[PDB]
């Protein structure tokens, strides 16, 4: 199939039509994405299949033909990206600063921005375009607005 | 059945459109992976 590096859009056939369910990264020859977008299943790149090799519902994340390999981590003061893929429409980036999510556990970065459930994976990167994390995993504000975690995993 | 299209190079672009606030919250993760406001 498909194996070079880069930000891939996650279809299925099941529902109406071709239906956008999310996004991942593709690197050192393991895609990347969230437990949420596909629920642990095989997929499919053109002719060849990638199947499941590691995840964890907890942590919200899933890699795929081997060990999860993105290890960048947010600063905590610097701007980042959010290369947003929404469903039927061009890779855009979008930069923001960061928010907090305060936990029992630690504190981890939050982006805050509003975009459709099926652009869940889609990555977050550092100034040297290094991926952070994948934005989908968080919490709807009071006005009906999004922030998302930057959940990322960790590399063995 | 799912299946993968790419949608482009992972880079940081000079010109992206600058946009969202930085929020402080306290939240709590659940054993599902669900994070919910806690306050
Ligand atoms: C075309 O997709 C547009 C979209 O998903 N918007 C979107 C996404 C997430 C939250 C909110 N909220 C409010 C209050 O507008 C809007
Ligand atoms: C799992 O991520 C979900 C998400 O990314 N956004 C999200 C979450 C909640 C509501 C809305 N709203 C609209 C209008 O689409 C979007």
């Amino acid at each position: 199939g498909e194996t070079t590096d880069g930000v891939y859009r996650v279809m299925t056939r099941r529902l109406l039509g071709s239906t956008q369910v999310g996004v991942g990264v593709m690197q050192e020859g393991v895609f990347h994405t969230m437990w949420h977008v596909t629920k642990g299943a095989a997929l499919r790149s053109g002719e060849g299949r990638l199947d499941p090799y590691w995840g964890d519902v907890k942590q919200d994340l899933v890699s795929y033909c081997g060990p999860w390999k993105l290890d960048a981590a947010w600063d905590g003061l610097s701007e980042v990206q959010l290369l947003a893929v929404p469903p039927g429409e061009r890779a855009k980036n979008i930069q923001t600063l960061p928010g907090i999510f305060k936990t029992k556990d630690g504190d981890i970065g939050a982006v805050a921005l509003d975009y459709p459930a099926g652009t869940s994976g889609s990555p977050i990167l550092d100034k040297c375009g290094r991926v952070i994390g994948l934005y989908g995993n968080g919490v709807v504000i009071k006005n009906g607005s999004y922030v998302s975690a930057i959940t990322q995993g960790k590399r063995e | 059945d799912m299946y993968i299209e790419r949608a482009g190079d992972i880079t940081w672009e000079k010109d992206a459109e600058v946009t969202g606030n930085s929020p402080r919250l306290d939240v709590a993760l659940d054993e599902s992976g669900d994070f919910s406001l806690v306050e």
